[PDB]
């Protein structure tokens, strides 16, 4: 019986995967520009929320 | 385990 | 879920590796929650009560922070490890 716990864990997996994909895209974009990315702007917080 | 933060340790970065 | 499974989902995530060359590593280590708070239009945190959430059509939610270690190597055989606390 998947309760709130396993269920929310299942969602949080995909959402954290998507967050890591987003910061990968942002960091690759700014690294290929030759300059350091700001980590705090790389995170799109609205994915999880 | 996940730590708890008190409300006084929340910096006002969410406003900036 | 909150106390254990979230921290495990973060810990078992593979660290992020980026190139152009300048190598960049990202690793998430520790997880933090505060009590459910609310920032008004002034951006001022305040403890949000569930009755307020029912009444004002808010979401009884707690912000989530993570400690992140970025380890950048500029192919000079040196690693700069900068840590952002409570991101």
């Amino acid at each position: 019986l998947d309760l709130a716990g396993p269920l929310l864990a299942f969602l949080f997996r995909g959402m954290f995967k998507n967050l890591l994909k987003e910061v990968r895209i942002y960091a690759q974009k700014f690294i290929d520009r030759g300059k350091d990315f700001n980590l705090e702007l790389a995170i799109k917080t609205r994915i999880i929320s | 385990g996940v730590k708890l933060l008190d409300i006084s340790e929340l910096d006002m970065v969410g406003a900036g | 879920f909150i106390q254990m499974s979230v921290q495990r989902i973060v810990e078992d995530a593979p660290p992020i590796d980026l190139q152009a060359p300048p190598r960049y590593l990202l690793k998430f280590e520790q997880i933090y929650l505060s009590k459910p708070t609310h920032w008004e239009r002034d951006g001022a945190p305040s403890p949000m009560m569930p009755n307020e959430a029912r009444l004002r059509n808010l979401t009884y939610s707690a912000p989530l922070y993570v400690d992140i270690t970025k380890t950048v190597i500029k192919e000079g055989e040196e690693q700069l490890q900068t840590q952002h606390q409570k991101t």
